């Protein structure tokens, strides 16, 4: 149960383009591309914690 | 400044991401740096297949007359949109495949021409790495609903100047993709490299990893994914073999005493982190310098 | 169809398939990624209509509708309902590359065929970066009087399954392939008839919890 | 920005020679890089010019078919494929960078060279 | 596109207000550019777009013209400008180079 | 930045907002940071109004 918690976060998208990180720096620049991972790294941070 | 410490070795680099200048005795995970070389690997499906188009031309000129100023606002703007007339409507792309071209028509020598992403969500340059769209259409005049990608004029070491803009419109779907570009006599139904790391784009699925050919004989799909959605597997179609995909850096464990890098669990046969014996345990490999005449 | 007796069944009143059935050949239908292990729930096609046998019925079936013109003598529960995906059990290794299946649409007729040889293609529309030494697939959509034809794609050497939806959804082996648009009949007219189909069936959407295992 | 090439030498007509240029200081896929050959008692003969991202490719009249123009960005190394040699192909050959900096999603003019290499000569 | 540099050799003194023009056979507009070429060494950028001064050259020099005839003035002689002089356009990819000039001391 | 009212009718007064933008027109005299900043009386490209 706590292990298939952890995993099924990663498919969220935290309220960016995609939750895959190279999906999205084949879409933008390096500058709009950050801000886009940044939702992607708190939100992540937050299901390990 | 009392004193400092060089993240260069791998103890070093160890206390360096660890924030402190003592580590304690345990086990440390780590990962080994990715490879720069990265090849392209392309695996499509073949379909009825159009391309289309999309160039866009900038070109600028000063305002010839008895002043021969050059850092200022340049005064003729042409910019123009290939085959988009503004009667017509939109130019919206209608076919499977499709490019975006930015052609700079300026002859002024430290002039040059740009286009910023904007409020868009994807960039002009970036829409040729296999995005998906349900329509798209581009325009010069302002569209509704849309969003505008700054077209900018730059001198060499000077301030920028912004001298118009491209509207675009999107719908999500995967009707439209886009490519980088029809060459001649490239094959990218199929053009995989094995046993090396490489970026891969695979039935619209793009990462990083390693390809390689297993002997599992699955029926059903042509792509096999994990519950993170990473992509574990594919079919090629024509064929019949599946390729497996495995992450290029996979994370090892260091083992700390005494403030010093004793040994190393790892997934492969290598003599990593300098050490000169490697063991095989039943789950991992085990490296060090040890020579296993040790009791306690 | 062949061997057990029983790779052909009867249909369980409402519709529903026996709780021993092998679902040799029967796979899950996927439009995207495909689950290798774990316990799934879907809506899939396996609301059954009207299940008969190709092989050994000497009826050759020929044309089969989405409502029930065509159908074959059913073995066990049947209903006048119309269905929503046609299915094609086709045999171990069995491929539809020597044949034509044809459709039946509101504005004409439409046949799908495999080819090597470009003589049989007619016009290709830049079928570029393929292999010119391996078959591909084309279509050609007679609007009443006029004959046009077009590029589709590829399929696997071997297809051990066909499942055709009234809204052209063409899955091969699981996946959707293509998209044919609204169709109202289908025709599996291939060379080595009544031995490459097996077994035939009419079935609806239904809410199933599958057990997957291999993809199977 | 300092530029240095190699690959000079003595050639029979109608061979092969892989000529070299080396670029650093500067951001090498930005601009646009050119071949220039000025023969003995001669001016300047423009050669071949690549685009900053190696899409586009132009050729002078007596240099076309004959040789071609390639550049490595991975190095920073800019390439060039002495092809099938006549005998007026004996001069000096210098590597120029352009003086307007491209993004490397476009393509665009050139023709304002600022910065030369030293000159790898040849001899056929 | 044909270019003529002339004359092909001129002297001049130390302080001499030495100008050599060169003629382009096409309207150019205002695409072109000079250059500085010491023998036994590679070429260096002067004056870019016909009227511009180089960051790295003397303020000594200056050019102009529009159209097809163009025109590069230096204001005084100094003891190195002993050197050839190449006009060169880019209003076309197939761009050319002129004939060439020798400047000469006296 | 400064705002003169030069409407003399009585009862009469002008006034400006935010809108969109993520500064008020008033408050950019507290010591706000720009790399860069235009104003313009015609729509702007990706800016605000
Ligand atoms: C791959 O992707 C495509 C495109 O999305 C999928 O196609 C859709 O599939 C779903 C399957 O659920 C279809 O939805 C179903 O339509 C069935 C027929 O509906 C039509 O007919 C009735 C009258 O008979 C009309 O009223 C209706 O408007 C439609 O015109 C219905 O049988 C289904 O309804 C059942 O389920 C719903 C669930 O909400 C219940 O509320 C109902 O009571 C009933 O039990 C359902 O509506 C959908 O129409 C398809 N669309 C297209 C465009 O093709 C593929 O199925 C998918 N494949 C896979 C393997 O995922
Ligand atoms: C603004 O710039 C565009 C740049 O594309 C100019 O359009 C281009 O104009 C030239 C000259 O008219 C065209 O060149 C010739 O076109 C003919 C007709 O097809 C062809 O036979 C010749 O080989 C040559 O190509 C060019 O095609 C055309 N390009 C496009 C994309 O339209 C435009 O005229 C400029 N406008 C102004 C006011 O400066
Ligand atoms: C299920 O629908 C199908 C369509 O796929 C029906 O098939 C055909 O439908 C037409 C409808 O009138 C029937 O037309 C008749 O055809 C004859 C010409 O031979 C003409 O004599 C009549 O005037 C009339 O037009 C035709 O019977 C029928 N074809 C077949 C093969 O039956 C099928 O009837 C439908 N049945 C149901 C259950 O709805
Ligand atoms: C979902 O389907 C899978 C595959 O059919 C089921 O796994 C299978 O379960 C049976 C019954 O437990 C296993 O058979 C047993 O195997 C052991 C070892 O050989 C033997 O001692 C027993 O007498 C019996 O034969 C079978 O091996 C196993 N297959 C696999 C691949 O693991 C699973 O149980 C199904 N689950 C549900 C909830 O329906
Ligand atoms: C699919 O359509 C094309 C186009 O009509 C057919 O190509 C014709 O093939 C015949 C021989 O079978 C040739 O004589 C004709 O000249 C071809 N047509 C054209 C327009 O060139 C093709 O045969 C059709 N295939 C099937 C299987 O129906
Ligand atoms: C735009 O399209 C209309 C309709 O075809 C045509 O009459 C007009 O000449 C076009 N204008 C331009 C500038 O292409
Ligand atoms: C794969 O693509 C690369 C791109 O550099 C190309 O060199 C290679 O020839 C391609 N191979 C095939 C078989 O298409
Ligand atoms: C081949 O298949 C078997 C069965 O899955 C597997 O255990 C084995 O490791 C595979 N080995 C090779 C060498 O392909
Ligand atoms: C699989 O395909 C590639 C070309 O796509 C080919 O090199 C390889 O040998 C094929 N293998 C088999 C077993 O057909
Ligand atoms: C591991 O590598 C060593 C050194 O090459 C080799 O002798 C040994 O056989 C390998 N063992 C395994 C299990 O791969
Ligand atoms: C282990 O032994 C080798 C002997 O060459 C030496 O290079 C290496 O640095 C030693 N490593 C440690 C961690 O003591
Ligand atoms: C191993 O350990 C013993 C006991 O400490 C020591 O005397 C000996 O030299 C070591 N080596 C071998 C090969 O026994
Ligand atoms: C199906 O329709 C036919 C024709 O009317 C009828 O004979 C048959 O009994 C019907 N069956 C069912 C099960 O409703
Ligand atoms: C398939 O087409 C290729 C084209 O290269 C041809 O060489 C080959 O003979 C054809 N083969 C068959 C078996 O029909
Ligand atoms: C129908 O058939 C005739 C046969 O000669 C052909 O000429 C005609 O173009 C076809 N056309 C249409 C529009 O259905
Ligand atoms: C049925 O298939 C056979 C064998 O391919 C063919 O001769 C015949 O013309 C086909 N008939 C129809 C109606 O498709």
């Amino acid at each position: 149960n706590s292990l298939n918690h952890l995993t099924s976060q990663l498919r969220q998208n935290f309220q960016a383009i995609s939750s895959s990180i190279q999906a999205i720096y084949d879409r933008l620049d390096p500058p709009q591309a950050d801000q886009q991972v940044d939702r992607l790294i708190t939100g992540r941070l937050a299901a390990l914690n | 400044i009392a004193n400092i410490i060089y993240c260069n070795s791998v103890i070093n680099r160890l206390r360096c991401d660890q924030l402190s200048f003592d580590v304690p005795d345990g086990f440390y995970s780590t990962s080994p740096i990715q490879p720069v070389e990265l090849p392209v690997s392309i695996v499509s499906l073949p379909v009825y297949h159009k391309h289309t188009f999309i160039v866009l031309y900038v070109n600028f000129e000063h305002r010839r007359g008895p002043g021969k100023c050059y850092n200022c606002r340049p005064a003729v703007i042409n910019i123009t949109l290939a085959n988009f007339n503004e009667t017509k409507g939109p130019l919206c792309v209608d076919t499977s495949h499709f490019t975006t071209q930015f052609v700079d028509n300026v002859k002024l020598a430290r002039w040059s021409a740009s286009i910023n992403t904007g409020n868009c969500p994807f960039s002009f340059g970036k829409v040729n790495n296999f995005v998906k769209f349900g329509s798209v259409c581009f325009s010069l005049k302002d569209i509704p609903g849309g969003c505008a990608m700054p077209i900018m004029a730059n001198l060499v070491n000077s301030k920028s100047h912004n001298i118009g803009s491209l509207y675009v419109s999107w719908s999500d779907g995967d009707v439209i993709t886009g490519v980088p570009k029809p060459v001649e006599g490239v094959s990218s139904f199929m053009n995989v490299t094995l046993n090396k790391c490489t970026k891969y784009n695979i039935y619209d699925v793009s990462g990083v990893g390693v390809i390689r050919i297993s002997n599992d004989t699955f029926l059903n799909g042509i792509t096999y994914t994990s519950t993170s959605g990473n992509l574990l597997g594919f079919k090629d179609v024509t064929n019949g073999t599946i390729y497996s995909i495995t992450p290029c850096n996979p994370p090892d464990q260091l083992v700390v005493y005494q403030q010093a890098v004793v040994g190393a669990m790892l997934s492969e046969n290598f003599t990593s982190y300098g050490f000169s014996n490697v063991v095989e345990m039943p789950k991992f490999f085990y490296a060090s310098n040890g020579t296993y005449n040790c009791t306690d | 169809c062949v061997g057990h007796s029983e790779n052909v069944f009867a249909v369980e009143s409402g519709g529903y398939i026996p709780s021993n059935f092998a679902f040799n050949n029967w796979f899950l239908l996927t439009n995207t990624s495909s689950v290798v292990d774990g316990v799934v729930r879907s809506f899939q096609p396996l609301l059954l209509n009207c299940l008969w046998s190709v092989s050994g019925s000497q009826f050759t079936t020929g044309f089969v509708y989405f409502n029930g013109t065509g159908r074959g003598a059913c073995k066990g529960f049947y209903s006048n309902a119309s269905s929503d995906v046609i299915r094609y059990n086709i045999n171990f290794e069995e491929n539809l590359r020597r044949g034509t299946i044809l459709f039946k649409t509101s504005y004409g007729a439409v046949v799908f065929y495999c080819t090597n040889n470009t003589l049989v293609s007619g016009d290709a529309h830049i079928p570029s970066g393929t292999v010119l030494g391996n078959f591909y697939c084309f279509v050609n959509t007679t609007i009443g009087n006029e004959t046009t034809s077009a590029f589709v794609g590829a399929l696997p050497k071997t297809v051990r399954e066909f499942v055709i939806s009234r809204t052209g959804h063409f899955y091969i082996n699981g996946y959707r392939y293509f998209s044919l648009g609204d169709v109202e009949a289908v025709n599996f007219n291939v060379t080595n008839a009544a031995t490459t189909v097996c077994t035939v069936a009419l079935a609806s959407y239904a809410d199933v919890l599958v057990n997957v295992s291999q993809t199977a | 920005v300092q530029l240095v090439e190699s690959g000079g030498g003595l050639v029979q007509p109608g061979g092969s020679l892989r000529l070299s240029c080396a670029a650093s200081g500067f951001t090498f896929s930005s601009y646009a890089m050119s071949w220039v050959r000025q023969a003995p008692g001669k001016g300047l003969e423009w050669v071949s010019a690549i685009i900053g991202s190696g899409s586009n490719t132009y050729y002078a009249d007596s240099v076309k078919g004959r040789f071609t123009i390639s550049r490595d960005n991975a190095k920073n190394t800019l390439y060039l494929q002495m092809n099938s040699l006549r005998a007026e192909d004996t001069a000096v050959y210098y590597c120029a960078k352009d003086t307007t900096p491209r993004p490397l999603y476009s393509s665009g003019w050139y023709g304002s060279f600022d910065y030369w290499g030293q000159g790898t000569p040849v001899s056929v | 596109i044909q270019m003529t540099q002339s004359p092909s050799s001129l002297s001049a003194s130390v302080g001499d207000r030495v100008t050599i023009t060169c003629q382009a056979s096409q309207d150019i507009t205002t695409y072109l550019n000079w250059y500085q070429q010491k023998p036994g060494k590679a070429p260096k950028l002067l004056i870019y777009d016909a009227s511009n001064l180089e960051t790295g050259v003397p303020s000594r020099f200056s050019g102009s013209g529009s159209g097809t005839d163009f025109t590069l003035t230096i204001s005084s002689l100094q003891p190195e400008d002993i050197a050839t002089y190449y006009c060169q356009q880019y209003d076309n990819l197939f761009l050319t180079f002129g004939g060439g000039t020798k400047v000469e001391i006296k």
